[PDB]
């Protein structure tokens, strides 16, 4: 069974090769389009770490606020989330 | 299978390298638009720095306002989150009373 | 059949091609629109920014008050709630 | 049953390793695509250290945000969890309520 | 019975060797494809590496934060799995 | 129209504040406390109603294992 699919595999490995030579020059087009949206996510993050770091940590916090937000809005979905101080010397204990 | 598979994915690689040129304008757009989504919180970062790398004030303030609205949230929130003995002093009478109350005072804040 | 099937998800890409055209467009527009729509909500911020940063927490001082009548409402709701110490090395064991 | 799968594994051995050697050109092909897969990933790694590892500004604010994308798909998490206390400063009458955020001075960040 | 099956073994054992010695060839030219795939990923890995090397840990801590939403995604298709802090006195329990 | 009686709102708030203030720092917590009492009354029937209360020693290395 492994001679006609060995044939078979080389045969399929040649166009695959060639296929994949285009497939290594697709792969450089499609990372640009994924360079570029990640990138769409990541440099509106760069702009924001412009506007972070000229301004200064103003929605560094305060989207550490208002997605702080987010915490209080979407932790429990589940039923066992919480948090323990720092600083300090927590017993931490997680819950059952 | 996989060797019509292959040959045709090759010809339609062709066609879709060139369609992927185009993939590449398309998602130049997407780049924008997810650029302003958080270009729109961009600019809410570069104006609260601006108007808080002077003092956190909305940032006190807002540290404040996110814990009462993290509070808020908690409400509807299972979560067994707590807080704990004393600092919104609920000890009602002490000196930590004056300690997280006066501790509005700048400087402990 | 198949071949029918995966030439009209090829179809249905290109019409989310078409969809990110009308995008682009869209995009230009909330560039203008959200950057300032964030200008109305975070000039709110800009001014309490100030405003505290001079003097310090003023209004979740009296809403505090305010918002403890109507969203602490929405907190006389919260089930489980105590209140923090800090300030030493405090140490705990939380609800399951 | 081993004797003649073994002799006809030695030849299709002289098969495979012609195969092999050219296992080394396809996978090579894969390799260079799964390359550009992950490389994809390493250009999200390239852009964001140039970005952000001089000072993260959007780091700090991707703490935020993807502690917040984390807290938006906390939804399927079930898992039980901790923060800690003085990260949601929790503390709102403390003296170290608005140490953990007058830490907008920067310097305590 | 055993000594059928021993010779048999015997027979076996001279095919399986000569088969082996070519496969071991084979396999230079398998290890040279594996050592491929695993170069995939692998220098994914060098360029990677170097990219973080010259531009710091912008995404070692980015996949620690964007991709570490992966955490939240995935850590509790079970239902007794969690994350919690350090640097304290952590004195750590774990669930029925 | 906000800006004119809503810092005047302040002004209401800020004064009965003001004179408070000054009342407590000169002395020390008079009616934050008498109220704690009558407000004992009142709004510890509101939280009383509050039902898991307990208190906690503080003041020295108090280590805490409070409710599961």
């Amino acid at each position: 069974k492994e001679f006609t699919e060995a044939v078979e595999a080389k045969q399929v490995a040649q166009q695959e090769a060639e296929r994949a030579r285009f497939v290594v020059e697709k792969a450089e087009q499609q990372k640009k389009a994924a360079i570029i949206s990640a990138e769409g996510d990541s440099k509106a993050a760069e702009l924001i770490a412009n506007s972070l770091a000229t301004a200064g940590d103003g929605l560094i916090e305060l989207r550490k606020l208002e997605a702080a937000e987010d915490i209080a809005y979407q932790l429990s979905r589940s039923r066992n989330i919480t948090y323990l101080p720092a600083g300090q010397s927590v017993l931490l204990q997680l819950p059952q | 299978r996989e060797y019509t598979a292959a040959v045709e994915a090759k010809q339609v690689a062709q066609q879709e390298a060139q369609r992927a040129q185009f993939l590449v304008e398309k998602a130049k757009q997407e780049q924008r638009q997810k650029i302003v989504q958080a270009e729109g919180e961009a600019e809410a970062a570069k104006m609260l720095g601006e108007a808080l790398s002077k003092n956190p004030g909305y940032i006190k303030l807002r540290k404040i306002r996110a814990a009462q609205n993290i509070s808020k949230t908690i409400a509807t929130s299972q979560n067994r989150i707590y807080l704990t003995a004393d600092n919104l002093v609920l000890n009602l009478q002490d000196e930590s009373f004056t300690r997280g109350s006066d501790s509005l005072i700048k400087g402990k804040k």
